[PDB]
């Protein structure tokens, strides 16, 4: 899997 | 549509008969989905494994409109801090990335 | 290039004189890749946010290819269970989502 990044 | 990737690219989707905004998010392999009342069959699973598991709704072959497209796929119902598409949907749709 | 979504974007870098691989993350704001040494100036930042914060070194302007295409963006370098190329560097490579 669950990628991301806020931030 | 192409989407330049500037801003976070949201979108409206159509599902379980509400109107929603969610992220197009290539690094999620999966679509997680808050606050939808799906009708039909659901099975529990467990998803992240950082600090822990989230454990989540699964509901298969759902029927859901991602900007104008209307496709199925796989959805996850359970809190997430932003609603993501995953590419089990990307794939549905069409999208790809192009450079 | 153009990419599908049925597997995970992965694509090979070359950042810091080393060869890497890493994952074309639409759902990420920023670019977070581990084990590279960067000459030059760096600050400390705080990502994530969930069960606390994350402390990685940012920095600026950083020269990198992907894909073949030479760019440059600020690289954050610290620890992430996958090496991540975020929007802000495929804005860089002109790459857009298209369906």
């Amino acid at each position: 899997q669950v990628n991301f990044l806020g931030k | 549509p192409q989407i330049t990737l500037w801003q976070r690219p949201i979108v409206t989707i159509k599902i379980g008969g509400q109107l929603k905004e969610a992220l197009l998010n290539t690094g999620a392999d999966d679509t997680v989905l808050e606050e939808v009342n799906l009708p039909g069959r659901w099975k529990p699973k467990l998803i992240g494994g950082i600090g822990g598991f989230v454990k989540v709704r699964q509901y298969d072959q759902v029927p859901i409109e991602i900007c104008g497209h209307k496709v199925i796929g796989t959805v996850l119902v359970g809190p997430t801090p932003t609603n993501v598409i995953g590419r089990n949907l990307m794939t549905q749709i069409g999208c790809t990335l192009n450079f």
